[PDB]
């Protein structure tokens, strides 16, 4: 889970 | 150390409240530990996370802002003019309620 891009 | 905020951000279901404070205590330690990677310094506004389990709670947001987080176009950006220990308060202060 990606929380940046 | 009592924030507008974080109160706010207390005032939000037990579950929300998880939720929401998991990941803003998330984007103040990655820059804490990492205070040289400028990649944990930007949070892009339109990110599924951010702006589904984040921006929509009450408090969360301004939990950024006090930590020292700029609103940019399309990013909050964590500007070099910021303070570690302002973000350092406010990280301790949601770490407290979620133990609490």
């Amino acid at each position: 889970d990606d929380l940046y891009g | 150390s009592a924030s507008p905020a974080v109160a706010e951000l207390c005032q939000n279901t037990p579950e929300t409240f998880l939720e929401a404070s998991k990941l803003l205590l998330t984007y103040a330690d990655n820059i804490l530990r990492n205070p040289s990677d400028e990649k944990y310094r930007s949070i892009r506004i339109g990110n599924t996370a951010f702006s589904t389990r984040l921006l929509p709670v009450r408090g969360a947001v301004e939990c950024l802002f006090e930590m020292g987080f700029e609103e940019g176009e399309t990013h909050l950006i964590f500007p070099k003019k910021a303070s570690v220990e302002q973000l350092q308060k406010i990280r301790d202060l949601i770490a407290i309620e979620r133990s609490s």
